[PDB]
């Protein structure tokens, strides 16, 4: 019963519970199209000033 | 259910060992009874002692 | 009633007082994701300044 | 037959017992390694975050 648990806890284990290194690298990588997006709507905005001249 | 599991089987061993501490009284009873008897068995005991002994 | 000390003592035992070394497997993995949870909290706030651009 | 155990357990534990001093430098091996890859992780999630200049 004892192996059992073990066996069965890390059989669990892989499927629900997520890794945190590779979990970190996706994270990160998302902020900085958040960032950019953000940048680029802001320009997207300002676009449209030309033609009041 | 696993985890759950383990210590059932651990209060099981805790029963039975438990009863087989009894089962250990009731052995070293029955034995000095057993060699209460061969003694019973000897040819100089008046019968005042085999009601003596019997007493125990 | 000594042998049954013992075995009544040990049966008690095992329900009530607490595996020590498991449970500081437990104590050590619930202190950790307090960490990573309270750094993302930190972040999700953090989240929403973005838009003040 | 004491002599024949002897024997025998000596050559079972050449083939099953582990080297305590052996193994601990191939523990402190990995250990070691393990640190020099999670330092790097963090110098790679961060080192794409110039490109936001």
């Amino acid at each position: 019963l004892m192996n059992a648990y073990e066996n069965t806890q890390a059989s669990e284990s892989r499927i629900r519970d997520t890794d945190m290194a590779e979990q970190m690298t996706s994270f990160t990588r998302y902020q900085i199209l958040t960032q950019a997006a953000t940048s680029m709507l802001a320009q997207a905005n300002m676009k449209s000033q030309s033609v009041m001249r | 259910g696993l985890r759950r599991a383990e210590q059932n089987t651990e209060d099981g061993m805790s029963l039975i060992q438990t009863a087989e501490g009894y089962l250990q009284e009731t052995h070293e009873i029955v034995q000095r009874v057993r060699v209460l008897a061969v003694q019973a068995a000897n040819g100089i005991y008046s019968e005042e002692d085999r009601q003596q002994i019997q007493v125990e």
